[PDB]
């Protein structure tokens, strides 16, 4: 797996070169955008139950099917599944949030998650949904301006967006 | 198919292929886009050359002294096509790539290798390429004015649903060609008569989690084992193991004397 | 690759957790390093070649035999000149990415990760790399946080080396 | 096999026992109990929290996206195995208890500790488990699809040296590895280092003396090298180990532990003795010819 | 193959809901942006062969190891379809620029590429190399200022990259 | 999937074409049409349930056998109604899909094909659907382009099932 | 695995066959030249590491895209991967030497060898250039005239080459 930092290492060592000036500075600006990126990880941490636990009643007041005998998510055992699932994928999220790179999220979690459903029968697009409903939630706590400094954070709100579609995309 | 597995099968281009037919009257960008389509169709995508490009028998079929269908012949009998797929092939990989370019779909039963070698044995490499394109399926799908395109993804008249499963091995992606010859990855299921799993597109990929080694990758090998230690319950099986441990499974593999049919990342 | 962010989530992860202040603290840590190691990464690619050359004469002082025998292996006719300035480059560059990383990551796997096998393979004096490592320290020029995370990475390899 | 003196060794939970194998297409009540197998195997017993599971690898096994063996190999790489294992315990140690984990037999020699030992601090533990799960010896017994298991039976390929070694590692059903007597210490240094085995000492509730353990220096020797002759007139002598030795008290009592080789002549005298001290017969073992 | 609007509708149809009042806003900022997207395919496909040639050279002088005698793009025949191949990613970017949407690159131009080089034995890595070379030319050429209506087309820019990334990941 | 773009695109890449000044002027046909399929869209969603239920109630009007006889294909029972609403919802929702898309892409890959088998083994009437689809051309209150994007996609359907 | 005896035993008793008075006279033949066969065996082996490492050298010096930055063979770990493989390859062979039977050297290197290196990127084509680097040197090792006794070892020679053979064409 690739942090933002060892992203652009790797890709410079495939081609024999050091760094640049220009891939120097953008990773410097990276750093001072850490602070950011770490309440970003830690807002969503801190709420990470209320996260999943909200998204799956709001996905499953939306798709009463899921939950109809006979349904996906009925039965304890597969609805502990479902809300596993969703923690399982927001966890990676913020993980890919923290290093910078998607290839966590990507290698670990999503590489042959939606064969795993396709079999299973889990509804994808379900996931995506839930997934979906995640996001904006986790969105709105990182952006709060409650209780921290002050500052522009869209640029690392935007990327933690694009790990959350990601994810959507990949079981969709 | 559909999106939701064409998409996960990595077909979708071929789902919206549109049959090209050469009309009345045609102008001469369409003969051009004809004469494009055929090569690509029947030379399995290989970059063409100019120096390969037949001369001839375009003029002619620009000029409608020949059929489409007589076009698609003269290429398959060109020595570029020979040069291509049979000079440096064994037969059965020559016969499922007559098959792929010709009508689009993979081989169905041992029996049409079995045909195919014998007319191939009896009248040479003319009679057996003619067989394909003078057969009635070349006939009923193509006819003489419509490129030969392929079949395998959808559900044929008279096909068996194995060709289906088969269709994955001789069709591998859209940016790939049938240049390096080779084996046919289909003579044991041809031979014994039996599927093998589809592992194309997205569906070879499998859950990593934190089970898949230092570089995060999982191979699956296909082995065909037997009891010759612990009981074996079938005489196929798959293992899937990290970059870490593929010496060691192999290894294993080969002490048990199993044969490994496949390896590919998961 | 050894760094401190992917260890981090690579740790929580075998424990199935989110992460939490010790991890957020591995950051900061590496926070508090970037800067000067990316200063560090600067300064030793502007200054590639001169380090470079200079490496490669102060392993030909010291070990004088390898521009004069014969052999695949040593540096006595152009051939041999520049795979040594090759090898050493490498080490240099994979440096600049240690620095870059924060982490010994990218000499272990780039370098460092059957390098004995390469030494005795092709009968190369692990001795003759540390005295191009040695010349590095010595000539880079860096202060502080950045002179002393250049030389742990240069002493990383000097004692993988021994 | 073990049959008489099974119930009082421990191993009779064990013969009664299965192996716990997935077969293709298990059901999910078969991962269940290959996923608790697992547990309690490789991981010595010890009482496992809600909060220490391994849910994700739980997961991977329930979806065949690992075989069993791959679990094992998932559960033994675990902060969790390695927090219980590895980060308390000398090497030699944590040698020993990769072996009942993992292969469910104790070491057999000094070159097994050698090559761990090297293993480890060459290429680290991870390299050093797989090394285990890859062996000859664990595909040969369990293979991908079987739990480890105690092996306490005799096998092709086996030394005598392992089965009494067992029970210095195995010490009953109701127990693990990190509650024995010996709590971090090798079990097995001195026995590997010297190639030298000890008297089995069989669990408690079903054996008195189950406490018995040597001291570090002051032991008496197994065999009665001299014979008779210091004891005079005596046919053949014992080595009798005692443990919970207290009635005199201190310092007439110092260590509640001891061993004796004794005459046959004296063994009526000798259980009186030890009766009176307050003692338990650990084991009785002829010590000349 | 789907464009900028029909991906969002194949989502939609999946959840079997209607595009939501944002879902349409945004496909609406999409067309506001349509100019300065047919103006970055115009400017790449009027440059098509300066930037593939450009690029090739460059190419073959960082690795000249490709042209030498044995080498993966020695011999004419070779060397044709190495122009082929860079050709063939740009046209297949411009398609990406001009859909708005990356599956024309997943499901034609990338659809088993690496299968295929490796099975041919065409360095991946100088593939993309040599990919990465047409983008930093082709970005130049779509952000150049002359002669034509001033404005920003950051978004754009930053969409094309990715496209070439994708490219060039795919390879790798 | 039936959309400006991606025709612009499949036509030229089975030509091996870049992308030339008639794709160009393909772009900007989309590009003049979108802005009102997306109003059109827009009210046509936020009426999805008046214009369904209407369709409904016109289909049960002009063929009041349906609401009348038994049978698994009819809507006497409440299940049947059900099923109609359900598949006029899907008509008026796919229809939105079109002039999201600009083309009948959308109606071509979930609807039309293979509706005729469908009709047929349920023995559901194409004209139900046709009265349900004229509905909602006379009430969707659209005008200019929007008017007249959708009623193409409409007819189209209607076209299609008669 | 079988030896150049139980190859024939296992074709017999397929057959219900006992060894017909000409295989058991090929096989004395082949005891025969068991010296032969003893020396190239310990030749080939007492050379292991020139023949690997000179081969190594000249495969690539004559394809130094292999070792340069991007390269399958750059990097020590890939570096070592591939001499490690090269000295497997030379290892089954003289195995197969040994036996008189190639089945160690199919069964146990070649299997699924070629799968496995497409899998992994490897360039089949170029193991083989290395494999037959080996060949060449190996052939010449045996047949040195010097401090042995003299005499025709050209069937033995002859039969090295071919499992050289099947190595490289396994491979690619
Ligand atoms: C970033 C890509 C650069 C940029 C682009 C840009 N273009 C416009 C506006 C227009 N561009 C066109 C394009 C064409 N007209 C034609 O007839 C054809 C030939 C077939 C083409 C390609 C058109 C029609 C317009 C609108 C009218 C106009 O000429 O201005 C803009 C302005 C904003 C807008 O959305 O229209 C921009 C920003 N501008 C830059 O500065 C970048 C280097
Ligand atoms: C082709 C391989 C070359 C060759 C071989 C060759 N060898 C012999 C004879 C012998 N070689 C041995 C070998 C060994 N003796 C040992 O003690 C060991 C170490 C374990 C080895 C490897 C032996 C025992 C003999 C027999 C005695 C003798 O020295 O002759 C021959 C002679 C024929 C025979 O089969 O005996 C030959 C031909 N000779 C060449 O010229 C090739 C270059
Ligand atoms: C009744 C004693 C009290 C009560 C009930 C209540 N339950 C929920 C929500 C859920 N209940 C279940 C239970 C099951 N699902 C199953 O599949 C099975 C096994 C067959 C069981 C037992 C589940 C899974 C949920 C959550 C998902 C769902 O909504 O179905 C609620 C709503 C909770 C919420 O946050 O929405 C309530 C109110 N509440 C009381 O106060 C009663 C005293
Ligand atoms: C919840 C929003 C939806 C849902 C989920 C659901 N998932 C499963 C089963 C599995 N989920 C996984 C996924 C993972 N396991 C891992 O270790 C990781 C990280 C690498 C992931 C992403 C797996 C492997 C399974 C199968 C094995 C298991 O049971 O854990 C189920 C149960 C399916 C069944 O029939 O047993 C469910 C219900 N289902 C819905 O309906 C929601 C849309
Ligand atoms: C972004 C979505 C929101 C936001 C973030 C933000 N944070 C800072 C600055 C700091 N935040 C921290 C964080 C921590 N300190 C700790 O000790 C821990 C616990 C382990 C954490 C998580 C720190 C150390 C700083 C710097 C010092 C300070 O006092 O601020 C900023 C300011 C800029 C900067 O990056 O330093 C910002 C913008 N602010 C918002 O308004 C968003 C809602
Ligand atoms: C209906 C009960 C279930 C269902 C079916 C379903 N099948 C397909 C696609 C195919 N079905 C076949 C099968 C055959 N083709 C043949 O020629 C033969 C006889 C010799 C058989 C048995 C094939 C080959 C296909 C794929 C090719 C094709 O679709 O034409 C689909 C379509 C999937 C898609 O994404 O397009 C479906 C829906 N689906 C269900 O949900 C039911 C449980
Ligand atoms: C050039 C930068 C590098 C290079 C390229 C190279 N490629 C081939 C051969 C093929 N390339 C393709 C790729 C495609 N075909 C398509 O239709 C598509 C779009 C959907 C793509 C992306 C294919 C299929 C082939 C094989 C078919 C054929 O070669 O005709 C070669 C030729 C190899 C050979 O002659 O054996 C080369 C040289 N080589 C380099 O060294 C550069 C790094
Ligand atoms: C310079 C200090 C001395 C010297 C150097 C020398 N090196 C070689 C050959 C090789 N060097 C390497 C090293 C690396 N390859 C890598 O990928 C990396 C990590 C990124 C390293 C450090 C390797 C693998 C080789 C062999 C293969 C190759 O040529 O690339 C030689 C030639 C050896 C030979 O037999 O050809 C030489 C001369 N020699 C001296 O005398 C200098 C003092
Ligand atoms: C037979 C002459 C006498 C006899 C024998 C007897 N032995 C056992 C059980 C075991 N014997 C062994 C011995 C070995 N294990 C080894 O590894 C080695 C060398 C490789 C030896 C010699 C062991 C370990 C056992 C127990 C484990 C097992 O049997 O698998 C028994 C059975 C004991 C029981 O059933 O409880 C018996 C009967 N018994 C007599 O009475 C004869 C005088
Ligand atoms: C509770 C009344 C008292 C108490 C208990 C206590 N026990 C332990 C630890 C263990 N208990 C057992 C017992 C068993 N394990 C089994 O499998 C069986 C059935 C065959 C039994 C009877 C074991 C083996 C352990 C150790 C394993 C583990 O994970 O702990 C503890 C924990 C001690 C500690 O964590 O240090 C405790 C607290 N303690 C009291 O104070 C009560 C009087
Ligand atoms: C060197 C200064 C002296 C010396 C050392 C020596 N040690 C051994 C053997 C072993 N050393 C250990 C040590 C450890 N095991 C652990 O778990 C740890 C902590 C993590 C340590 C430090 C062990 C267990 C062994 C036994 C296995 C092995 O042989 O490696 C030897 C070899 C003894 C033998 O007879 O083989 C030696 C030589 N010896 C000296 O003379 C020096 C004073
Ligand atoms: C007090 C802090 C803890 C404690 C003590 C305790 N000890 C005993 C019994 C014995 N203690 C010894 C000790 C020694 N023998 C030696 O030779 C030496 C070194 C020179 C020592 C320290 C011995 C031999 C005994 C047994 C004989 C005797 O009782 O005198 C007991 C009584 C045990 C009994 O079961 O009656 C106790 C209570 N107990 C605690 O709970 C404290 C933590
Ligand atoms: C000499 C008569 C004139 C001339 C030559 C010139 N050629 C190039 C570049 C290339 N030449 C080739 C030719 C071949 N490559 C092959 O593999 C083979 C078949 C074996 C041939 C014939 C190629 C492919 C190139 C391009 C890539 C490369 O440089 O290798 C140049 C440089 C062109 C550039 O833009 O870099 C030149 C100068 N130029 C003159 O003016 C002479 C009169
Ligand atoms: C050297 C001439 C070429 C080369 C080789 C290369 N191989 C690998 C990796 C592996 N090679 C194997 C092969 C085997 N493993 C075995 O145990 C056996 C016998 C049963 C064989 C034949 C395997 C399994 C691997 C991967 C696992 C492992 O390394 O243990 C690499 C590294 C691949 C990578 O790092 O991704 C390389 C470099 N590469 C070249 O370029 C030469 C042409």
């Amino acid at each position: 797996m690739f942090d933002v930092f060892t992203r652009v290492v790797s890709q410079a060592d495939a081609r024999g070169e050091y760094l640049s000036g220009s891939q120097l500075d953008a990773l410097s600006a990276t750093v001072a955008e850490g602070n950011k990126r770490i309440d970003s990880v830690n807002r969503i941490t801190g709420n990470a139950s209320a996260i999943v636990s909200n998204a799956a009643r709001a996905l499953f007041a939306e798709q009463p099917q899921l939950i109809q005998p006979g349904g996906n998510a009925y039965t304890s055992r597969r609805m502990a599944a479902c809300l596993r699932d969703m923690e399982i994928i927001l966890r990676y999220v913020t993980y890919a949030t923290f290093t910078g790179d998607a290839s966590v999220l990507e290698d670990r979690c999503l590489n042959g998650l939606r064969e795993t459903y396709v079999a299973l029968g889990v509804p994808g697009a379900s996931v995506a949904a839930g997934v979906q409903k995640m996001k904006e939630a986790a969105l709105d706590i990182v952006n709060d301006p409650n209780g921290i400094t002050r500052g522009d954070c869209s640029a690392i709100v935007a990327e933690i967006a694009g790990y959350f579609d990601r994810a959507a995309a990949a079981v969709a | 198919t559909s999106l939701v597995s064409a998409q996960r099968l990595g077909i979708v281009a071929v789902d919206e292929a549109i049959p090209l037919e050469l009309r009345s009257r045609s102008t001469e960008e369409e003969v051009d886009a004809v004469i494009l389509a055929v090569y690509r169709q029947v030379l399995g995508n290989d970059h063409l050359m100019s120096q390969e490009r037949l001369t001839s028998a375009e003029s002619l079929l620009r000029g409608r002294e020949i059929s489409v269908r007589d076009f698609v012949r003269a290429v398959a009998l060109s020595e570029v096509y020979r040069q291509k797929f049979f000079h440096s092939n064994p037969q059965n990989r020559f016969i499922e790539l007559n098959y792929k370019h010709l009508l689009g779909r993979a081989p169905y039963d041992q029996s049409e290798i079995a045909f195919h070698t014998d007319l191939y044995h009896q009248g040479g490499y003319e009679a057996e390429i003619n067989s394909y394109i003078d057969s009635v399926e070349y006939t009923e799908n193509f006819g003489d004015w419509v490129v030969p395109y392929f079949r395998g993804f959808a559900t044929q008249r008279n096909q068996k649903t194995v060709g289906f499963s088969r269709s994955f091995q001789v069709y591998r992606g859209y940016a790939t060609s049938d240049r390096s010859g080779s084996r046919s990855r289909l003579t044991r299921e041809l031979a014994r008569n039996t599927a093998s799993p589809v592992y194309a597109g997205s569906t070879a990929e499998s859950l990593r989690g934190t089970s898949a080694g230092s570089r995060n990758q999982m191979y699956r090998l296909q082995v065909i084992q037997g009891a010759a230690g612990t009981r074996v319950r079938r005489g196929k099986a798959e293992y899937l193991v990290s970059y870490d441990n593929l010496s060691a499974k192999l290894q294993q593999i080969n002490r048990q004397g199993d044969t490994v049919t496949m390896i590919s990342l998961a | 690759m050894k760094t401190p962010l992917t260890e981090a989530v690579s740790t929580a992860d075998s424990q199935g957790r989110f992460l939490s202040s010790t991890e957020l603290q591995i950051a900061f840590g590496r926070l508090r390093q970037a800067n000067a190691g990316l200063q560090a990464a600067k300064a030793l690619t502007d200054n590639a070649q001169s380090l470079v050359n200079g490496a490669a004469q102060a392993v030909y002082n010291k070990f004088p035999y390898t521009t004069q025998t014969q052999g695949n292996n040593f540096a006595a006719d152009q051939r041999g000149k520049d795979k040594c300035a090759r090898d050493i480059g490498y080490y240099l560059r994979i440096v600049t990415y240690c620095l870059v990383a924060g982490g010994t990551g990218p000499l272990d796997e780039y370098l460092i990760a059957g390098i004995d096998e390469i030494n005795r393979t092709f009968d190369l004096s692990p001795s003759w790399y540390v005295e191009a490592l040695k010349y590095i320290k010595a000539n880079h020029g860096l202060s502080g946080d950045a002179r002393d995370e250049a030389n742990s990475y240069l002493d990383y390899a000097i004692n993988a080396l021994s | 096999a073990i049959t008489t003196a099974a119930s009082r060794l421990g191993v009779a939970p064990y013969n009664e026992s299965r192996p716990v194998e997935l077969r293709p297409d298990f059901s999910l009540d078969d991962a269940k109990m290959v996923i608790r197998a697992v547990y309690r195997q490789v991981l010595g017993n010890d009482y496992i929290m809600d909060s220490e599971r391994l849910k994700g690898a739980e997961s991977l096994l329930t979806n065949g996206s690992i075989s069993v063996r791959e679990f094992v190999r998932t559960v033994a790489k675990s902060e969790l195995y390695k927090k219980k294992f590895l980060y308390n315990n000398f090497q030699t140690r944590v040698i020993e208890l990769n072996y009942k984990h993992l292969l469910g037999r104790a070491p057999f020699s000094e070159d097994e500790v050698i090559f761990h030992l090297d293993l480890y601090e060459n290429q680290g533990f991870d390299a050093d488990i797989d090394s285990y799960i890859d062996s000859v010896e664990y595909q040969e017994n369990f293979g991908e699809n079987i739990v480890p298991y105690y092996r306490f039976n005799n096998q092709v390929g086996d030394r005598t040296v392992g089965f009494t070694r067992m029970f210095r590692l195995y010490r009953g059903y109701a127990n693990s590895d990190r509650s024995q007597l010996e709590r971090s210490s090798s079990r097995l240094a001195t026995e590997l280092g010297q190639n030298t085995v000890s008297a089995i000492v069989g669990p408690s509730g079903s054996n008195a003396g189950w406490a018995y353990r040597p001291s570090r220096a002051g032991n008496t020797p197994a065999k009665a090298l001299g014979g008779t002759v210091p004891f005079g007139q005596a046919s053949k002598l014992f080595r009798v180990e005692i443990t919970a030795i207290s009635a005199p008290g201190y310092p007439k009592v110092r260590r509640s532990n001891k061993a004796v080789i004794v005459p046959f002549e004296q063994l009526n005298q000798t259980l009186q003795q030890i009766n009176r001290l307050g003692g338990k017969v650990a084991s009785i073992t002829p010590a000349s010819l």
